[PDB]
C-alpha cells in the first residue's frame, strides 16, 4: 500500500499542468507579439 | 455525552468508558477534541492501570481529525496494544506516519549519527522491522528492497 | 516496477517546479 | 378496443430506441475511454450519463410496462463481456433482443426474477474489471425500480440490490483502483445511488446502522482518494444530521472538510444553503446571511423549481432577525403565491413598529411553523420587532414621553420603557438622553463621524468585491 | 430482583455514606449491564427504567447538597437517555422539568446558543405545552429586551421543585444587569426607586453598589458623572487604517504577478 | 441537464416596499379625511 496511494496522490498535482497551458500560451502572446 | 463520566477516580467507570468509546464512536467521532486532556490525564498517569488503551482511541480520534503527529506519538505510546493490531487498513496510515517520519529522519541520520544521535523508541523502529517482517516471509523481495533503500 | 515508477515522477515534480519558476521570470522579461 | 389495439404497437419503439442507444452511445463511450482520460474522475461520457439521468427523472421513471424497457432489463444484465472478441456478438445480440421484442411480446420478470436479475454479472465466469460498467449497469437498472415507487415486498430486494452494490463497493475498495478512477466514476455514480439509496431510507426508518456505513464512506475518502464524494457524502451526511437535533453541528464548526474545491457548482450552492442554515439555528446572523444570499444566487437554473423557494424563503428569516429588512417578491413566481403569503404576512407584520399584528401570527400559522421546522422565530424575533419599532419612534420624534410610546407599542406600564428605551441605549441602536424625574426622552442628531468613517468601510467592501471580479474575470478568461 | 433498588427511597437522605451506597449501587449497574442501548433483549431494562428513577432523586439530592459538575453528569447522562438511539421511549417521573432544570442552569450560564440548540429536539413540548419549559423560556422572553421586575414575578411563581441554586444565579446576573445598565442616561434618580428595582432596603448592598460601583450616595441621588471620547487624535488610526486600506486597493490594483 | 434534486418540494416592488407601508393602515385612505374632518 505505501507504494500505491503515494503514486496517486501525486498524479493529482497535475493542475500545475495546466497552469503551465496557461502560461505556455501566455508565453506564446508575448513572443509573438515581439 | 459520556465526558463527565471521565472524572471519577476509580478505573472501573474508566475501562467502560473506554468500553464504549470505541462503541459509539462511530457517531461521535468528532468529540473528543473536547476531550484531549481528559484522554492526556487517563494516559499520562503512572498510577492507572488501562493507560495505553487511551493512547488507542486518541489514535483513532486523532486519525479522524487528522492529527498524525498527534496520531504518531500516540503509534508511539499506544505500546503493544498497538503492535498487536495491523489487519486493517487503519495499518497503512500508520505506516504512513510512522515510515515517512522515519524516512526522513533517516536523513537527518544521513547526516550525523557520528554524535548527537536522535534515541529512537522501540516502536519507532520496532515496527520498521516487524513490518519488515511481511516482506521477509510474504515471497516478495521487490517491495523488500524498496523498503531497505528507503530506511538508508 | 513500482520503486521506478515512483522514483521517475520525482524527476517530472522537478520538472513543473523549474517550469513554474521560469515562466515567471520570462513574463517579467518579456515587457521590458 | 381496436383504437386500444393500435394503441399498444407505437409506445414501445421510440423509447426502445432512444432509451437503447443513449446507454449505448454514451456508455460505451463512458466504459471504452475511462481507460485513458487523465481526469476521468466523470467523463464527458459521464456527464452525459448524469444528462441522460436528467431525461429519465421525466422521461420514465417505472421498470416499464406494455413491454418496453421490461426486455432491456434481461438484455443489459445478460453481459459476461470477458474481452472484446468476445463482446461482437453481443454487439449484434443488443439488436437481436430487438428482434425477440419484435417478433414476439417481451417478458416483464418483476418482483421475481430480479434476484437473478443480478446473476447475469456472473454469467460463465464473467468480469469484475470494468465496474464503472457493472456500476452503472447497478445503478441504470436498479433506480428506476426504485423509481417504481412500489414500497412492498422488494424494498428488501431494493437493499439486496444495495446489497451488491455494497460488493460494488468491496470491488470499489479492492479492486485495483490504481489511476483509472473507476473509483470516482463510481463516486459519481455513489452520489446518484446515495440519493436514491438515501429516498430508500426516507420511505423506512432511521439508517444509525448505515449511518456508520456513511460515517465510513465519507472517511474512506481524502486518504484512498480525494475527489468530490467527500462533496456528495458530506451533504449526504448533513441531511439527516440537520433534521436531527444533536450533537452533529460543533462537528460541522470542526469539520476541516468545508473545501471540496468544486462541486459542478449545484452540490457546492447547496452546501453554501445547508451550511448557511446551520450557522442561522446558532443565531449567528451576519456570518450566515452572506452564504444564504450567495447560495440563493448560486443555483438558481429555474423558474420556481422548489427548494429554490426554500431558500428564499429561509433567506429572509435570518433578516427578519436583523432589522434590516427587503421585500421578498421581488423574485415572485405564478407558482410560489401559496407559499409566499403567509410568509410575506408575517414580514408584512414585522416592517411595522406594532406587535400586536405580530402575535397574532404565531397563533394563525402555527401549524405553518410546524411543517416549516422554525420555531426559532418566534422565541426572539419580538426582540427585532420592538428594536425596529423604538429605532422608528426614536428617528420620529426628538423628545417623546416614556409614557406615550409605551402604551403606542402595549408595553401596558410607563416604568418598563425605561428599560426598553434604556437597552436601546445599552444596547447601542439609540443616544437618546432621559431625565428619569419627569419621563422623557430627548433625542439629539449628528453627522461627520459618519461621512468620517462610515461610508469608507462600505467602498473597501465594494471596491474588494468589485477587484475579486477582475481576479477571477482574468483567471477564467485566460484558458485561451 | 436487584437487592434494595428503592430502600431510602421516599423518606429522605440526609447522610452522604447513603449517597455513597448509592453511587456503588450505580456502579453495580454500570459493572451488570449498561447505559448503551444493548439491542437484544430491550425489556431487560427494568434496572436501567429505575435506575433513571434512583439518577433523577440523585439529582435532587445533587441540587440540594448543590454538586454542580456532578447535576450536569447526571443531567447529561438523563439526557441521553430521553435522546435514546432506541425508539422505544417509555414516561418517566422528572422528564418534562429535568430539560427544565438544565434550561435553566444552560441559561444560567449565558450559554444562548446551546439554549437555542436544545429547544430543537421536543418540537411542540417545548412550545405547545409543558409550562416548566414553556414558563422558563417565557421567563427569558421577558429577559430578552430589558423587563427586570416582570422576571421577578415570574420568579415569584414557580409551583415546581427548588430552582432556587439556578434561580439564584439569574437574581445575581439581573444584580450586575442593572449593575450594568446604570452607566446609562440615569442622569439622576432618587435612592428608593433603586432600592425597588435592585433589592434590600437600607442594606450594606447600597455600599457595595454606590462604592464598588460609582454613582456617588448624596443627598437621596445616585449622581451621574460625564464622560467623553473627543474623537481627537484619530485623525490618525483613520489616516493609518485608510494606508492598510489604500496599500490594499493599490496592492490588488497593482497585481500583476 | 440541471435537474435540482427534488427530495424537497419598476412596475411592482418600490411601490410594493410603499404598500408595505400602505397595507395594513389606509388601504383606500379617501374617505377617512371625510369622516374625520367632523369628529374634531
Amino acid at each position: 500500500y505505501l507504494s500505491k496511494i503515494e503514486e496517486l496522490q501525486l498524479i493529482v498535482n497535475d493542475k500545475s499542468q495546466n497552469l503551465r497551458r496557461l502560461q505556455a500560451q501566455r508565453n506564446e502572446l508575448n513572443a509573438k507579439v515581439r | 455525552g459520556i465526558i463527565s463520566l471521565l472524572d471519577e477516580d476509580e478505573p472501573q467507570l474508566k475501562e467502560f468508558a473506554l468500553h464504549k468509546l470505541n462503541a459509539v464512536v462511530n457517531d461521535f467521532w468528532a468529540e473528543i477534541s473536547e476531550s484531549v486532556d481528559k484522554i492526556e490525564v487517563l494516559y499520562e498517569d503512572e498510577g492507572f492501570r488501562s493507560r495505553q488503551f487511551a493512547a488507542l482511541v486518541a489514535s483513532k480520534v486523532f486519525y479522524h481529525l487528522g492529527a498524525f503527529e498527534e496520531s504518531l506519538n500516540y503509534a508511539l505510546g499506544a505500546g503493544d496494544l498497538f503492535n498487536v493490531n495491523d489487519n486493517s487498513e487503519y495499518v497503512e496510515t500508520i505506516i504512513a506516519k510512522c515510515i515517512d517520519h522515519y524516512t526522513k529522519q533517516c536523513v537527518e541520520n544521513a547526516d550525523l549519527p557520528e554524535g548527537e544521535k536522535k534515541p529512537i523508541d522501540q516502536r519507532l523502529e520496532g515496527i520498521v522491522n516487524k513490518m519488515f517482517q511481511r516482506c521477509l516471509d510474504d515471497h516478495k523481495y521487490k517491495q523488500a528492497i524498496g523498503i531497505a533503500l528507503e530506511t538508508r | 516496477d513500482l520503486y521506478s515508477r515512483y522514483k521517475k515522477l520525482q524527476q517530472e515534480l522537478e520538472f513543473l517546479e523549474v517550469q513554474e519558476e521560469y515562466i515567471k521570470d520570462e513574463q517579467k522579461n518579456l515587457k521590458k | 378496443p381496436p383504437g386500444g389495439g393500435e394503441q399498444e404497437p407505437p409506445p414501445p419503439p421510440a423509447p426502445q430506441d432512444v432509451e437503447m442507444k443513449e446507454e449505448a452511445a454514451t456508455g460505451g463511450g463512458s466504459t471504452g475511454e475511462a481507460d485513458g482520460k487523465t481526469a476521468a474522475a466523470a467523463a464527458e461520457h459521464s456527464q452525459r450519463e448524469l444528462d441522460t439521468v436528467t431525461l429519465e427523472d421525466i422521461k420514465e421513471h417505472v421498470k416499464q410496462l406494455e413491454k418496453a424497457v421490461s426486455g432491456k432489463e434481461p438484455r443489459f444484465v445478460l453481459r459476461a463481456l470477458r474481452m472484446l472478441p468476445s463482446t461482437s456478438r453481443r454487439l449484434n445480440h443488443y439488436v437481436l433482443y430487438k428482434a425477440v421484442q419484435g417478433f414476439f411480446t417481451s417478458n416483464n420478470a418483476t418482483r421475481d426474477f430480479l434476484l437473478p436479475f443480478l446473476e447475469e454479472p456472473m454469467d460463465t465466469e464473467a468480469d469484475l474489471q470494468f465496474r464503472p460498467r457493472t456500476g452503472k449497469a447497478a445503478s441504470t437498472p436498479l433506480l428506476p425500480e426504485v423509481e417504481a415507487y412500489l414500497q412492498l415486498l422488494v424494498v428488501i430486494f431494493m437493499m439486496n440490490s444495495k446489497r451488491y452494490k455494497e460488493a460494488q463497493k468491496i470491488s470499489d475498495d479492492l479492486m485495483q483502483k490504481i489511476s483509472t478512477q473507476n473509483r470516482r466514476a463510481l463516486d459519481l455514480v455513489a452520489a446518484k445511488c446515495y440519493y436514491y439509496h438515501a429516498r430508500v431510507y426516507e420511505f423506512l426508518d432511521k439508517l444509525d446502522v448505515v449511518r456508520s456505513f456513511l460515517h465510513a464512506r465519507l472517511r474512506t475518502a481524502t486518504l484512498r482518494h480525494d475527489a468530490d464524494g467527500q462533496a456528495t457524502l458530506l451533504n449526504l451526511l448533513l441531511r439527516n444530521y440537520l433534521h436531527y437535533s444533536l450533537y452533529d453541528q460543533a462537528e460541522k464548526l470542526v469539520s476541516k472538510s468545508v473545501f471540496p474545491e468544486q462541486a459542478n457548482n449545484n452540490e457546492w450552492a447547496r452546501y453554501l444553503y445547508y451550511t448557511g442554515r446551520i450557522k442561522a439555528i446558532q443565531l449567528e446572523y451576519s456570518e450566515a446571511r452572506r452564504t444564504m444570499t450567495n447560495a440563493l444566487r448560486k443555483a438558481p437554473q429555474h423558474t420556481a423549481v422548489g427548494f429554490k423557494q426554500t431558500v428564499h424563503k429561509l433567506l429572509i428569516v435570518v433578516e427578519l432577525l436583523l432589522g434590516e429588512i427587503p421585500d421578498r417578491l421581488q423574485f415572485r413566481q405564478p407558482s410560489l403565491k401559496r407559499s409566499l403569503m403567509p410568509y410575506f404576512l408575517l414580514t408584512q407584520a414585522v416592517r411595522t413598529g406594532n406587535l400586536a399584528k405580530f402575535n397574532q401570527v404565531l397563533d394563525q400559522f402555527g401549524e405553518k411553523f410546524q411543517a416549516d421546522g422554525t420555531y426559532t422565530l418566534i422565541i426572539r424575533l419580538r426582540h427585532n420587532v420592538i428594536k425596529t419599532g423604538v429605532r422608528m419612534i426614536s428617528l420620529s420624534y426628538s423628545r417623546i414621553s416614556l409614557a406615550d410610546i409605551a402604551q403606542k407599542l402595549q408595553l401596558d406600564s410607563p416604568e418598563d420603557a425605561e428599560f426598553i428605551v434604556a437597552k436601546a441605549i445599552r444596547d447601542g441602536v439609540i443616544e437618546a438622553s432621559i431625565n428619569h424625574e419627569k419621563g422623557y426622552v430627548q433625542s439629539k442628531e449628528m453627522i461627520d463621524i459618519y461621512s468620517t468613517r462610515e461610508p469608507q468601510l462600505a467602498f473597501h467592501q465594494r471596491i474588494s468585491f468589485c477587484l475579486d471580479i477582475h481576479n477571477m474575470s482574468v483567471k477564467a478568461m485566460r484558458f485561451p | 430482583m436487584y437487592e434494595q433498588l428503592k430502600g431510602e427511597w421516599n423518606r429522605k437522605s440526609p447522610n452522604l455514606s447513603k449517597c455513597g451506597e448509592e453511587l456503588g449501587r450505580l456502579k453495580l449497574v454500570l459493572l451488570e449491564l449498561n447505559f448503551l442501548p444493548t439491542t437484544g433483549t430491550k425489556l431487560t431494562k427494568q434496572q436501567l427504567i429505575l435506575a433513571r428513577d434512583i439518577l433523577e432523586i440523585g439529582a435532587q439530592w445533587s441540587i440540594l447538597r448543590k454538586d454542580i459538575p456532578s447535576f450536569e453528569r447526571y443531567m447529561a447522562q438523563l439526557k441521553c437517555y430521553y435522546f435514546d438511539y432506541k425508539e422505544q421511549l417509555p414516561e418517566s417521573a422528572y422528564m418534562h422539568q429535568l430539560l427544565g432544570l438544565n434550561l435553566l442552569f444552560l441559561l444560567s450560564q449565558n450559554r444562548v446558543a446551546e439554549f437555542h440548540t436544545e429547544l430543537e429536539r421536543l418540537p411542540a413540548k417545548d412550545i405547545q405545552t409543558n409550562v416548566y419549559i414553556k414558563h422558563p423560556v417565557s421567563l427569558e422572553q421577558y429577559l430578552m429586551e430589558g423587563s427586570y421586575n416582570k422576571v421577578f414575578l415570574a420568579k415569584g411563581n414557580i409551583p415546581a421543585e427548588s430552582y432556587t441554586f439556578f434561580i439564584d444565579i439569574l437574581l445575581d446576573t439581573i444584580r450586575d444587569e442593572i449593575a450594568g445598565c446604570i452607566e446609562k442616561a440615569y442622569e439622576k434618580i432618587l435612592f428608593t426607586e433603586a432600592t425597588r428595582i435592585l433589592f434590600f432596603n437600607t442594606p450594606k448592598k447600597m455600599t457595595d453598589y454606590a462604592k464598588k460601583r460609582g454613582w456617588v450616595l448624596g443627598p437621596n441621588n445616585y449622581y451621574s458623572f460625564a464622560s467623553q471620547q473627543q474623537k481627537p487624535e484619530d485623525t490618525t488610526i483613520p489616516s493609518t487604517e485608510l494606508a492598510k486600506q489604500v496599500i490594499e486597493y493599490a496592492r490588488q490594483l497593482e497585481m500583476i504577478v | 441537464m440541471s435537474e435540482k434534486k427534488q427530495p424537497v418540494d419598476e412596475d411592482n416592488w418600490d411601490d410594493d416596499n410603499v404598500e408595505d407601508d400602505f397595507s395594513n393602515q389606509l388601504r383606500a385612505e379617501l374617505e377617512k379625511h371625510g369622516y374625520k374632518m367632523e369628529t374634531s
